[PDB]
């Protein structure tokens, strides 16, 4: 029975590992701050299966279990917890996770604020992809920061009435809009080259980073139209006045 | 019920640990007097078609339920016998339509996102490529990975 | 192993059938070489999931194959019990640790629409009565409808 016991505890902290691990808190999870945390969420998840199945109390029970002759049942405990694999993944996220610049894309709702956060994120991608962290992670981190930047430029323009102002003052919101697609762009031209750079020096794993981006061009085009609008329309009543 | 009945004792052996009959938790399991009724209800009741069982050991003790309808836990597992079939007559098995199976019986979070993605897209996707499916594949793995963005 | 093929006889081969016990071709589909190893595929990989055991009756002799793999043939009456727990053996929690899933003799296209329309749907219907689940029954009701629209 003890046997038994310390077999069924093997495996539930490997099926606990298994459910920390589970939690992918990859770039495809929420911006590039919301894909940091999910990341260090899991290594940190990872990390607590891999202290429980290394605690005294787990491992006297997995030597009951090995005394009672249940090697595959500590096998698959083993197998199945991932501690070490959660401790690595806990590793890469600190020079990866640490930095916000997405963050800072979406509050510098002006050009050059979006730019610059979307060039922490991109840095904060790079320095992971040249530590544990992935190309992939820093590349979904860049391209979380571009969108964050495009999300504030769009709601900036929403609210301030970029596409809703006047000649001057729809020309000026159109401007910004475009400041922020642009540094939406840049932000993701920096994420891809971290990521790019994290394939190149972990091309047994990880084979390039991805292009990251931004998603507002086409916002920036409205409103560089907008604006040559405004100017046509000022000529076109000069014309009538003259 | 005879084939729900050897459901909960044969085939319950057969999707946990190492390998043979039934373990002291399944008889507990089998014993339970809801075991019966949901068995009962499976043979039987057309509208009804929900049966449960569960065979768990936590410190060990053994306390897990029988009963009719879905249920789940963190390391444990209870069934949820969906049919697709309501009424099962006399002549030959029927524990094919309100067959002994659930979720798995591990933490439900990973369990429930894994099935989302690839259980019931995958029967879609199978059933389209042999006769939309698409669809509800995408919108299903996008209910999988909300579902783990959440978790995390 | 030896135990999922007699949790395949008791439970998978059982669809079409009415009420009973394990019949001899569903002994003759999960005795094969085949049927034993797909039956050990799940009963230790947890990527290997699906085991279909049928009881078929072709034009009505008693002759079927259980294999992983889960297609519609002549009066294939299979049930993929598949797994979603890490094994498939006995020692620990109950069959409640697999993965739910019926299938019928005939075309089972019509029947995944059904099903999906009258459980899958359902599902999503009493996680919400509990509580991306409306954009999984919505596609579901398309995928259903337009399952029914190519089969007619």
């Amino acid at each position: 029975t003890f046997l038994n016991q310390l077999q069924s505890g093997v495996n539930r902290w490997i099926r606990e590992i298994q459910k920390v691990t589970k939690l992918d808190r990859d770039p495809a999870s929420g911006t590039a701050l919301q894909e940091i945390s999910f990341w260090l969420n899991l290594e940190r998840a990872l990390y607590r299966i891999q202290e429980k199945r290394e605690s005294p109390e787990v491992l006297l029970t997995l030597d009951i279990l090995k005394h009672g002759k249940r090697f595959h049942a500590t096998v698959s405990f083993d197998t199945d917890t991932g501690l070490k694999q959660a401790l690595e993944t806990v590793n890469d996220y600190n020079p990866l996770m640490k930095d916000f610049p997405l963050n800072d894309l979406l509050s510098a709702t002006e050009l050059d604020k979006i730019r610059q956060a979307l060039v922490a994120i991109f840095t904060h991608l790079r320095k992971i992809r040249n530590t544990k962290y992935p190309i992939q992670r820093a590349l979904r981190l860049v391209e979380a920061i571009s969108r964050d930047l495009s999300s504030q430029l769009l709601k900036v323009l929403g609210t301030r009435k970029l596409m809703h102002v006047a000649y001057e003052e729809f020309e000026k919101v159109m401007v910004a809009c475009f400041e922020v697609f642009q540094t939406w762009d840049d932000e993701y031209e920096k994420l891809q080259v971290l990521l790019r750079d994290i394939v190149k020096r972990k091309r047994e794993e990880n084979l390039k980073m991805v292009w990251r981006i931004n998603p507002h061009r086409k916002l920036q085009a409205r409103l560089d139209q907008m604006r040559k609008f405004r100017r046509q329309h000022e000529q076109l009543r000069a014309v009538i006045v003259r | 019920v005879s084939v729900l009945q050897k459901h909960l004792r044969k085939l319950v052996p057969l999707l946990l640990e190492d390998g043979g009959e039934a373990p002291a938790a399944l008889e507990a399991a089998l014993e339970e007097k809801s075991a019966l009724e949901q068995m009962r209800k499976f043979l039987s009741d057309p509208q009804v078609h929900t049966v449960l069982v569960e065979r768990s050991t936590l410190k060990e003790f053994i306390s897990y339920n029988i009963n009719i309808d879905i249920h789940y836990g963190v390391k444990s597992n209870s069934l949820a016998f969906i049919k697709r079939t309501p009424v099962i007559d006399a002549d030959k098995p029927v524990s094919s339509q309100l067959r002994v199976l659930t979720l798995s019986e591990d933490s439900p979070y990973e369990t429930l996102h894994s099935f989302i993605s690839n259980a019931v897209a995958p029967f879609f996707k199978s059933y389209i490529r042999e006769s939309m499916a698409p669809s509800v594949e995408k919108k299903i793995a996008e209910l999988e990975m909300g579902l783990l963005h959440l978790q995390q």
